[PDB]
């Protein structure tokens, strides 16, 4: 009964994907209607800014690309995805891109603004979350993940980095530089070190499933308050995620721990997310007994914690940033490779 | 303890996507 009405909301998301997909909206703003106010953060690729438009006094979160920057690092059919993808999609837990432009020099992609920072601010802060606390959180992403991969579309960067806290102490999915519409395979040597499968480290071809591994990375530092693997250097990072072991936190409940090592398979055919009940593996499970999913899904279920408000343009909620000058060249950089965008 | 261990550890700031 439950997983018909799933299976109708996500035929209907779909089509309403597949439009804008098909369609993507282009040059929807000037870079003139925007009053520049603080760099805020630094993605994967550029920088953030909070801004103010003019016309409607809506701050929004501004993300600049040096569209010769992209191209050195290879990042130009990355970024075609993250702003085709972005713009066509719609889920409670996902930023809304609200425009996006491009001038000679640059990329832009406003989107709506977070106030209240991320989730690593928050979590390193308080050291880390109680279990009802990162269960509100993971169920967030387990239903958002559920929304993107029945779209076919790969994430790749799960990390409290990446999770906006709003103003009513929900997530919102903030970074899609490596997002991809991909049915089957890809290839692509991409994440943060701490967060990848051992199939990406070791070359190996992977798909949807390296983001309930991911998923599980997130619950496990949410948790202990630090990350399941963690060393110094990169390269021993991806020593301790092939090697097979783990070792949790004796805090840690019997059914966190089972959930865990159900996430952090190295098995690809013994990875929950991945099997023949899909995600109903990780939403039926134990740890979740107490979850209502519909009440997340809609906001009703009371948020462990809500982030201060000083304002709609405040900004102590994130570091402080060397600040780069917008340069505007007066010849066209990289017309071709992004013509699309 | 592992909580001492990570909070010593160069890798407690913001981590920054890889890539080839
Ligand atoms: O500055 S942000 O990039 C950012 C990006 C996209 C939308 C945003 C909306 N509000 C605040 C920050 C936002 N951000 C802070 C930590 C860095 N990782 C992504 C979240």
């Amino acid at each position: 009964s439950e997983q018909e009405s799933v299976k109708e909301f996500l035929a209907k998301a779909k089509e309403d994907f597949l439009k804008k997909w098909e369609n993507p909206a282009q040059n929807t703003a000037h870079l003139d209607q925007f009053e520049r106010i603080k760099t805020i953060g630094t993605g994967s690729f550029g920088r953030v800014m909070l801004v103010k438009h003019m016309e409607t006094g809506n701050h929004y979160a501004m993300k600049i690309l040096d569209k010769q920057k992209v191209v050195k690092l290879k990042q130009i059919e990355h970024t075609l995805n993250e702003k085709r993808i972005l713009q066509a999609v719609n889920f409670p837990f996902l930023v809304k891109l609200e425009f996006s432009f491009k001038d000679n020099s640059n990329l832009y992609m406003v989107m709506e603004y977070m106030p209240g920072g991320d989730m690593f601010s928050h979590l390193r802060r308080i050291g880390r979350f109680s279990e009802p606390h990162a269960r509100f959180y993971a169920a967030q992403i387990v239903l958002t993940f559920e929304y993107l991969h029945s779209l076919d579309l790969i994430y790749r960067d799960l990390k409290p980095e990446n999770l906006l806290i709003d103003q009513q102490g929900y997530i919102k999915v903030a970074d899609f530089g490596f997002a991809k519409r991909v049915k089957g395979r890809t290839w692509t040597l991409c994440g943060t070190p701490e967060y990848l499968a051992p199939e990406i480290i070791l070359s190996k071809g992977y798909n949807k499933a390296v983001d309930w591994w991911a998923l599980g990375v997130l619950i496990y530092e949410m948790a202990a308050g630090y990350p399941p693997f963690f060393a110094d250097q990169p390269i021993q990072i991806y020593e301790k995620i092939v090697s097979g072991k783990v070792r949790f936190p004796s805090h840690f409940s019997s059914d966190l721990k089972d959930l865990l090592r159900n996430l952090l398979q190295v098995d690809l055919t013994k990875r929950f997310g991945n099997l023949k009940n899909g995600v109903n593996d990780i939403k039926n499970h134990k740890w979740f007994a107490t979850t209502d999913w519909i009440a997340i899904y809609q906001r009703k279920v009371e948020a462990p914690f809500i982030p201060k408000f000083k304002g709609p343009g405040d900004t102590s909620n994130f570091d402080d940033y060397e600040e780069e000058e917008i340069r505007v060249s007066i010849n066209e950089k990289c017309g071709k490779e992004f013509s699309e965008f | 303890t592992t909580y001492a261990d990570f909070i010593a550890s160069g890798r407690t700031g913001r981590r920054n996507a890889i890539h080839d």
